[PDB]
């Protein structure tokens, strides 16, 4: 079968079918759920610890702290 | 690494594999799946997203349909149970679970392991020793028991 790496291209095969969905850019993401003006949030995730967040109705966003799975802005 | 999470979806899964005497197969779709979860691109989208069900379609429809209809309904139980995530740890689970049964392994003694299946333990280990004519390789062995030996005797130095 697939055997080694086989299940890769397999994968590229089995990905090509479902493929297109995957990845994002840092600076781009969104923001997942909220409460109280702050946000589970994704995306944009090498940045600098709290740089200024562009929202929409634009403003930036205060940044607290970055978790290692995902994070949220104030 | 809960992996003693392992046993309740683990266990039944040995009595579904005994009650379904799937473990040839089953241990197809382990291997499967394994594989399937190591997809690193499809693991960053892997936790992306909340809707249960479409995990279970997508995951399960990229999948090449290695698929089992218990798998399916169990696959749903996964993810329905969301701890799929950390899922293939099982197998190694499942290897001692398929080990369990009849099996046995080795220890290198110094050199390298010999994996023998030989469930008689220092008996049918012993016949495995004696079956060295296996007795030639040296695979570092000298230094480990020349100094192991050697250590115990530092050891005695230290006791001296």
């Amino acid at each position: 079968m697939q055997l080694n790496s086989t299940e890769i291209s397999e994968l590229i095969k089995q990905r090509i079918a479902q493929f297109n969905v995957v990845s994002e850019a840092h600076n781009e993401g969104t923001i997942v759920s909220v409460s109280d003006g702050v946000i589970r949030i994704h995306g944009l995730a090498d940045a600098m610890q709290g740089e200024m967040i562009s929202l929409p109705g634009n403003r930036y966003a205060i940044a607290l702290n970055l978790e290692r799975d995902s994070v949220g802005a104030v | 690494e809960f992996i003693t999470v392992a046993r309740p979806y683990a266990k039944a899964a040995f009595d579904f594999a005994v009650e379904h005497q799937s473990v040839e197969r089953w241990q197809d779709m382990l291997a499967f799946a394994a594989e399937v979860t190591k997809n690193e691109q499809m693991a960053e989208l892997l936790s992306g997203a909340l809707a249960p069900e479409t995990l279970a379609e997508s995951f399960i429809a990229v999948a090449g349909e290695q698929l089992d209809e218990n798998g399916q309904n169990l696959i749903r139980v996964m993810a329905e149970n969301g701890r799929l995530n950390a899922l293939p740890d099982v197998l190694e689970q499942f290897i001692h679970l398929r080990a369990v049964s009849e099996a046995t392994a080795e220890v290198d003694v110094i050199s390298a392991a010999a994996l023998s299946e030989q469930q008689l333990a220092k008996i049918s280990a012993a016949m495995e020793k004696r079956l060295s004519r296996k007795v030639k390789l040296n695979a570092k062995i000298d230094k480990s028991v020349m100094a192991g030996v050697i250590i115990r005797a530092g050891d005695m130095v230290i006791d001296g």
